């Protein structure tokens, strides 16, 4: 203008939309148990 | 303006301790996967005993 301030307005640039925070749960695998070695007892079937 | 400014910081920290609770939710070892397991195999040994 006379006083030097502009005509045509500013350009008014969109900000950055807040993102969403994700998380996960990894897992794991460890082995099963196995069996061990069997061994024979003295007493019968109902006492053992 | 500024106090919105730490309103709206206050509100992301929010956010972060909410996303921080929900990963522990999913990274406890108590959490609903042991349980469906422990659902499922018990229920399999109670139909069988």
């Amino acid at each position: 203008t006379i006083d030097g301030q502009p005509l045509s307005l500013s350009l008014y640039a969109t900000p950055a939309d807040p993102s969403m925070l994700l998380s996960a749960a990894i897992t794991a695998s460890q082995g099963g148990g196995d069996l061990p070695h069997a061994v024979m007892p003295m007493y019968r079937f109902p006492v053992i | 303006r500024e106090a919105a400014v730490l309103q709206k910081n206050y509100l992301e920290t929010q956010q972060a301790q909410t996303q921080a609770q929900l990963a522990f939710l999913q990274s406890k070892f108590s959490n609903a996967a042991l349980y469906n397991w422990l659902r499922g195999r018990l229920s399999a040994i109670y139909y069988q005993f």
